[PDB]
Parts: structure tokens; sequence; C-alpha cells
RNA sequence: UUCUUGUAAUAUCGACCUAUUCUCAAACUUUAAAUGUGCAAACAACCCAGCCUUAGUUAUUUUAACAAGGCUUUUGGGUA
RNA sequence: GGCUGGGGCGGCAUAUCUGUUACACGACAACGCAGGUGUCCUAAGGCGAGCUCAGUGGGAACAGAAAUCUCACGUGGAACACAAGCGUAAAUGCUUGCUUGAUUAACGAUUUCCAGUACGAAUCGAGACUGCGAAAGCAAGGCCAGCGAUCCUUUGCGAAGAA
RNA sequence: GGGUACGACCAUACUUGGCCGAAUGCACCAUAUCCCGUCCGAUUUGUGAAGUUAAGCGGCCACAGGCCUCGUUAGUACGGCGAUCAGUGAUGGCGCUGGAACCCGGGGUGUUGUACUCU
């Protein structure tokens, strides 16, 4: 890169620095700051945040409550969950995002044992409903702040690819309640302003998905590759394009039917195994004599 | 030792300078265009300068950063215009290196005297594999340095590929 | 005479100093209130808005009002012969709860909380000390001082 | 100078680099006084109950939570 | 007129803004020091998103110091309509994107200067109605100067209905 | 205990260089039909499989750098106190009260919550 500058102490002396997750370059304040901030005047009323993650080609939800010390977790679950409920292969897509709001915001909700309020739909059209306070149909409720609350995110690109909007969805109905302005889902112009969420769903029923997994490989089949280089595990673990929207389906209703927590192998971890391969911080009355006796030395 | 470790051509980084603008600048544009079958990106001056007879905001090159195959043959060519024989000093050591050309049709395009013929600014950035960190926002990160190239490594890399040949001693 | 801005600068005080530039934390913010808090006043900057005069960073008042973003903190300001009660405007940002008071009631139940233990709960308790005092010594090497100027050519100026 | 002369060498002294180094600020400044400057130090208090009430908190009170205030015969009940 | 080390003159210390004087609260004079104000700006407003400087190096026809191009640095040292001062960096900047909140109010409540008058100027809610956004949210024209009684004129203020 | 993740705190957390890393995971990493988004799949969008731990990441290391932190300095300096007193004048001056910055030394070098995981 470049230099010609002091970068030592009368530089430290000219440097700031920033937050631990500027230092990391973990997460951005700002929106943070705004979205957590809340109107004291009304309460110390829960103002939640919903923790909203994708890993290298992994998902990840939590319920979370913001706050000092740490931030609490409520509830959360993350996309090997959905084997559990038998989605297994898929889990970048958009199907596969939006699967996993459905279940943790039901099993959240069961936490308060609702069941059923904000339970939502079993169709999954992808369409719009907000908030207001309704009635009393759905169940499982009782008098805790009722559970609606906002999504922690760090990265604006809302396209009508975004599948953060499918996480929302399923959220939502599966028990969640941000609303939104339903702007760019899958299918979703905001221009002229139309929902297809007949698409948006077959995108949370990852037809696209199927078809790309038609595509890349009985067509690509002419040829031994391209065939041979990506959804590997996903034909090698056949499935066939069209089976799709059953499991998914069936899924969708098995979560919201019973978000019921799996296991882990759970006995406990082990500690010493990871310490294993560590160092710590050496020794310096030692060191001085280490060093000492080699800068003596030569 | 290494496992994969590569060197790979980060991108190809082309600029026609055209001192003034308008028609032969546009007319640079549809050059340079279909060279790179690109949106070009259309440099400006950026200040008035009057020693060159040019004002702020001429657009007075276009340039166009290319990346896959079409660069690798595109580097090739204008190598091949310039016959793979290169300054030392054509190299910043930042692990890229650029020459310039008078002259575009042999870079393989066909003549048109429309257009003429422009001189011709080529650059030519390399990297190495697994290079994400340094560009991805969350966690973006600095460049490890067993990673971190330099000039070296890419004249090596000529050599041994289009086998570069440095002038100098 | 001098210029009158109602926010007129000054030369090291406002400025928002030694790497303590930058927005408010979220701390800040996760704060929560009640009224009749005896808080203190500080200025950010942040927002030249909800932000006193000069009178009033260092200066502890009690806090009448909690607004949306806000807080009012009426003040007492000497004028005159008297002290007025100014009651200002301010967001949330810019005040804070000191603990001036804090200890005085804490400690004033604290020790409620064991002088009723003592009488009158369980147990009974030890603390302390009386104040200061006199003393048997048995001491085991006393010293003197003979200050400057013997060898005094080993140091002092030049 | 040796070299043509060198985007030379070699001397050469400068420029420049750098660490060094003197001496300094009302509108310089880390740190930073002393001397000052706000507040706080009681009963109109504390607790315990259990109350009252609220078109307080996108509401679900309710044997929610909190909020919030109002209460509370012989404190109601306790408590200096 | 006044002003004013006499008057005059000049100057404006006359409404003023800034920084400094001025004693580390607060407050403090001089025709002290060093500066400003009478406008400016439909965005230079407002909101999002995006983007990051001042500055340094290395390369890259032409092009050389200075064009662009490009890597690469780089705590703002910039930059932010403006005097000045404050602030400030995934922003406040800056660029883009979108807009009209520089909007409308029972407009109370509020501050500053302070006579605890005033204006001016600010602060905080509530209602609208918009804007913007994923969303929290913001948004009542950067923040601080840039501005005006009585008196007078003028402009704007229900039609529509049900008696 | 590490990991993971959300953190909170916001430098003992920091620049700089080594050395090393089981797990879980992170990560790099391939791809671009779909959607998405870009001159550009670099970013981003969308898919995610082959690789690969080289980098990251991690941890450590380091007469490393930086910080951190204490001591040291120095009751000097510097203030406070005085009717008093010396002093060309500043001063200086006592006793009564307070009280340094730098320096060097010394040591130190992120803390720790929440949810998840990994014997």
């Amino acid at each position: 890169t470049f230099v010609k500058v002091v970068k030592n102490k009368a530089y430290y002396k000219r440097f700031q620095v920033k937050y631990r997750r500027r230092r990391e370059g973990k997460t951005d304040y700002h929106a943070r700051r705004r979205m957590v901030l809340q109107d004291k005047t009304k309460f110390g009323t829960p103002k939640y945040r919903l923790v909203v993650r994708i890993t290298n080609r992994d998902v990840i939800a939590q319920i979370v409550h913001a706050k000092v010390v740490g931030d609490e977790v409520v509830m959360a679950a993350y996309s090997h969950e959905l084997p559990l409920f038998g989605i297994e292969h898929g889990l970048t897509n958009y199907a596969a995002a939006y699967a996993t709001g459905l279940l943790v915001a039901r099993r959240m909700l069961a936490k308060l044992g609702l069941a059923e309020k904000f339970v939502g739909v079993k169709e999954v059209d992808g369409s719009y409903a907000a908030v207001r306070t309704k009635d009393d149909d759905q169940g499982d409720d009782e008098s805790r702040f009722p559970f609606k609350a906002i999504l922690d995110v760090g990265l604006a690109r809302t396209t009508t690819g975004a599948r953060v909007f499918g996480v929302l969805k399923g959220a939502v109905d599966g028990g969640l309640a941000v609303p939104h302005r339903p702007n760019r889902f899958p299918g979703y112009n905001k221009e002229s302003d139309a929902l297809n969420a007949k698409v948006h769903r077959d995108r949370i029923f990852g037809r696209h998905v199927a078809d790309y997994l038609k595509q890349v490989r009985e067509e690509a089949s002419s040829n031994p590759d391209e065939k041979t280089c990506q959804f590997s595990k996903f034909i090698a673990a056949k499935v066939s394009p069209d089976d799709m929207e059953g499991m998914y389906k069936r899924a969708h209703a098995a979560i919201r039917a019973d978000p019921t927590k799996r296991r882990a192998k759970k006995e406990r971890p082990a500690e010493a195994k990871p310490k294993k391969y560590n160092t710590v911080k050496l020794t310096g009355a030692e060191k001085k004599a280490a060093a000492k006796a080699k800068v003596a030395a030569v | 030792a290494n496992p994969m470790r590569e060197i790979v051509v980060k991108k190809l980084c082309i600029n026609i300078c055209v001192g003034e603008s308008g028609d032969r600048l546009t007319r640079a544009s549809k050059v340079l265009e279909q060279l790179c079958e690109q949106t070009p990106v259309l440099s400006r001056a950026r200040l008035t300068v009057r020693t060159f007879g040019i004002r702020r905001n001429e657009k007075i090159a276009v340039h166009c950063t290319v990346r896959g195959k079409k660069a690798e043959e595109l580097l090739e060519k204008g190598l091949k215009v310039k016959e793979f024989e290169l300054k030392s000093y054509n190299f910043s050591d930042t692990g890229s290196f650029g020459f310039g050309i008078s002259e575009h049709i042999d870079l393989g395009i066909k003549y048109d005297p429309s257009t003429g013929i422009y001189g011709m600014d080529f650059y030519v950035v390399l990297g190495r594999r697994g290079e994400r960190v340094a560009h991805r926002k969350r966690r973006v990160s600095r460049v490890g340095f067993n990673h971190r190239v330099r000039k070296e490594e890419a004249m090596k890399w000529f050599e041994k590929v289009h086998d570069g040949i440095i002038f100098q001693a | 005479v001098h210029s009158h801005g109602y926010k007129c600068g000054t030369r090291h005080l406002f400025a928002k100093k030694f790497r303590k530039h930058g927005v408010p934390s979220v701390s800040t913010i996760l704060t929560n209130f009640k009224v009749g808090d005896y808080v203190d006043v500080v200025a950010d900057a942040a927002v030249r808005a909800g932000m006193p005069h000069k009178y009033y960073h260092g200066r502890t008042g009690i806090v009448w009002n909690v607004t949306p973003r806000g807080v009012g903190v009426i003040i007492n300001k000497p004028v005159r012969n008297r002290t007025v009660r100014k009651r200002i405007c301010v967001r949330f940002e810019h005040v804070r709860k000191s603990r001036c008071q804090e200890a005085f009631k804490q400690k004033l139940k604290d020790l409620e909380a064991f002088r009723a233990a003592k009488k009158a709960g369980t147990p009974l308790p030890p603390k302390k000390v009386s104040t200061r005092n006199g003393g048997f010594v048995c001491p085991k090497k006393v010293e003197v001082l003979a200050r400057r100027t013997a060898d005094y050519e080993a140091m002092i100026p030049y």
C-alpha cells in the first residue's frame, strides 16, 4: 500500500478508536442505535430487536430484546433445525429463509403460550397483512406485550430477490408481527405496484430452485461438465424439481403445528477439548531474561 | 508449502485518454466500447488545467474495467501488440502494471477510419487465490501478508506464462 | 462590550474533546427514567437542540418531565438575590443521573437496614472503629535529616 | 575531477529523506492544578400489605407486566 | 444626532454576529485584539440508500510536475452556501435516489438574552397533513449572525348544507 | 473451554511482524438458471455445490509498535494564607494551607453478559 507518516505514539495520539463492532466492522451502529432507541416516555415497554442473520450460505434466526450488558435472545433457531421439519438440502434460498421465520416465530410465541395468536395463514400466498390489534379467534395468548417487534439487519439490499423478505413472511405468519411496507418481495413491483405473491410463493416454494436443479443437471447432462459442478448434494441426494412443494408445504404445516425444539448431542461438550490447542500471554520476567541472554549473546 | 494459493488476474483496466472531449471522445467511446463490449466508464478532466488546453470535466478519456475470460484474451492481444515484452518501469509494485499503446487496430479490432485510431493507455491488475476479505463490508479486512502480492510475483508469473521479458538487466 | 449568540461559543469547552467525539452510546439510550430524578446536565453537541445555554453543565437539578425524546429539568439559576427555577426542554440525550443524593439515601437505608437488623432483625454485626487517637509505640529505627550539600558535587544545577 | 558528459562514476557541496536537535504561543495544546463553581445531606420519610384508578404502554390487564398515580380507621400495617 | 480621552475630525466601538480579552463556574470595560452581519440558498430544504476525505505513494499511450486511468495508503489533517466559532467520518461529510415538514395548527408548554420587559432568536410536546424509508425512524428548511414596535395600509379568513 | 452468535462495555481491545491452530463454526471458495444486481456476480442479488485453510479467522508470540496502568518526579513547580518583612524592581521572603504536567521506573495489555453450539 503506501506510507511516510509517524504511525507511532504521536500517531496514536492522533488516532481515535471506534466501537467494537467497528473495530470489527461487524455492525454499523447508526441504525441499531436508531432502531434501539425507545421512547422512555412510553415507558420501558419492551422494544424488541429481531436479530436477522445469514452466514456464508446458512440461516440464523433470533427473537431478542436489545439490552445492556448484552442484549437478550429469547428465541432462536437456524437452518439445521429445518431438518427436524424436513427441509434439509435447502438452506440459502428464498424458501429456506422463510421457513426459518415461521418456526421461530411459532416457538417463541409458544413461549408465551401462543400457539396461535398471530399464527397466520397456512396458505402462504405471499401477500400482506400489517397489524393493529384485532380480535381473539387465534389463541394460546396472554397479557404480555402482543408480540410485534423489529428486524436487525445491516444490509440494505431490500431487492426483489432479498430473502430477508422470505423470513419475514414466515416470521410473521408463524407468529411474528413487525409489519412492513410490502414493496420488494419476490414478484413484487413497487413500480406500478404489483405483487405476484404467487411467484413469491414460488420463491418460497423453491421453484426457481426446482428449475435450477433441473436446468443444472439432466439437461447439462448432455455433457459431463457443466453437470459435474454445482448443486452436487442436491441431486446427489436426489430430489426432482417437482417434488418440492409438498415437502415445504408439509414442513410448514409441521413447523407451525409444533415447533418444539430439537436436542443436540447433549451431555456437556468439551472445554478442555478446545483449550487443548491454544497459547496464552508469555512470561515477562523470564522474557526479559530470554531476550537479555540473546542480546548479550548474538 | 501451498495447497491452493493461486495467483490470478484480478481485472483488466483500460483507459483511452482523449485530451479534449466531444466527438473525439464519443468516437473513441464507440471504439473502446465495442472492444470491450461493455459500458466503459467515461473519465473526464476534473479540474481546469489550461496547460493542457483542457478544462474541468472535459470527457477526456474512457476507460473500462473488464473481468472474465475476455480479459485474458485481451491481455494476450495487447501483449501481442506489444509482443510480450515489458518494462519493469511499467509496473506498480502494487502487483499491477500498465503500458500504453498508441493505436488500437492491432488489438484485433476491425479498422474503420471513422473511429480511426487512438493512442490508449493499458492497465493490468493481478491478484491471488481467496482475496475476498478485503472487499465485503462486514468484517472486511486488509490483506494477509501471505497473500499480499508484489510486483515480483507478477514478473515471475509473466515469465511463466505469456512469457515475460522484463527488459532491463 | 461583546457579541451574543444564544449558543455563543467558547475556546475549549463545547468542542467535543479527547477521544470523546461522536454520537451518544446506546447505553445512553437504554437508561430509563422516572421523574423527580436529580440528574445532572452535560452537553453532547450532537444535536444542537434540546441543548441548554451556558449555565447548565455541571449543575444538578430535578426533572419534572419526560416527553418523547426528552426530559424537563427545572434548575435553580441564581439571579440577583435569589435562585429561580428554570424548566428546560432537553431531549434526553443531554442529561444524566448523579450519585449526589444516591449515597445519602443509600446509606441511610442501608444503615437503617442495619440499625433495624441490629435491634429487630436477627443478628448483630460490627462495622468501623471510632475516629483517631493515641498509642503505645515500640519503634525500631528513627532517623533525622541532614539536607543539602554534602556530596553536592555529585548533583545540583551545573 | 576521472570521465564527452552522462538518468555517470567518483569526489563534491548543497537541496530533499530521517532520526536527532535549540528556543517558543493571547486568540496552541495533551495532561493539568491551586483558588473557585452545581448538587446532595431527612418524615411531606422507609418498608410491608393491599387497595383505587387510568379512552398510560400498535394490547393481551387480570389472578400480565410494567407504567403511572391514588389510596390505605387504631399507619391499614410495619418502621426511625 | 450621539458617539468621542475637548470640540471638531475621523472612526462606529450606535442593532449586531464571532473569536479572543477575562482570572479552568458564572458574570466583566476600552474609539482593546482579530474577525463577521444586512444576504445566500427548491435545495445549499427535507428523507433514504449508496458512497468516503484532506492528504501520500506506485504504476499506466499521448501526458510531462499538472489531464485521466488505476492500484495503493491515508482519524479528516477535509469537507461541510458563507464571518467566525463549534461539531463531525460505514457521517453531519460526499454522491446518488426520492421528495416537500422551508408545510399546517387549538398551538399551549419551554429557553435564552433579560427588567427576570421585550423582541429577536431558540427549545419541547400535542394535532394535522405529507415525505421518506425495510424498519426503527426521521423530517416543523446545519447550529450558532444575517434583522424590525405603536401607528397605519394591505393581503389571506366558509361555500356547501340542515332553521 | 472453545466455537458460534447477539452483544454490552468501547483501545490493556490499537498499529506492526512472526509462530501456531482440534472441534463446532466461521471463513476463504465455486456459481449464476431462477431472482437480483451490477460496465463488471468485485460488490450486491440469486443458487451453493467442488476446492481450501493459503488468506481470513483464531490464539500466541514479539530487548515489536501502541496503549494500559502504577510508581517516579515534585510539596519543587504551582496555588492558597499574611498587617509582616527585605527588596531599583520584578521579586524574593517566612511561617499557616493546597498542590502539579513532563520524565523515568515498574508493571500491565481487553473485560464480561445473553442466546446457541461443540464431550
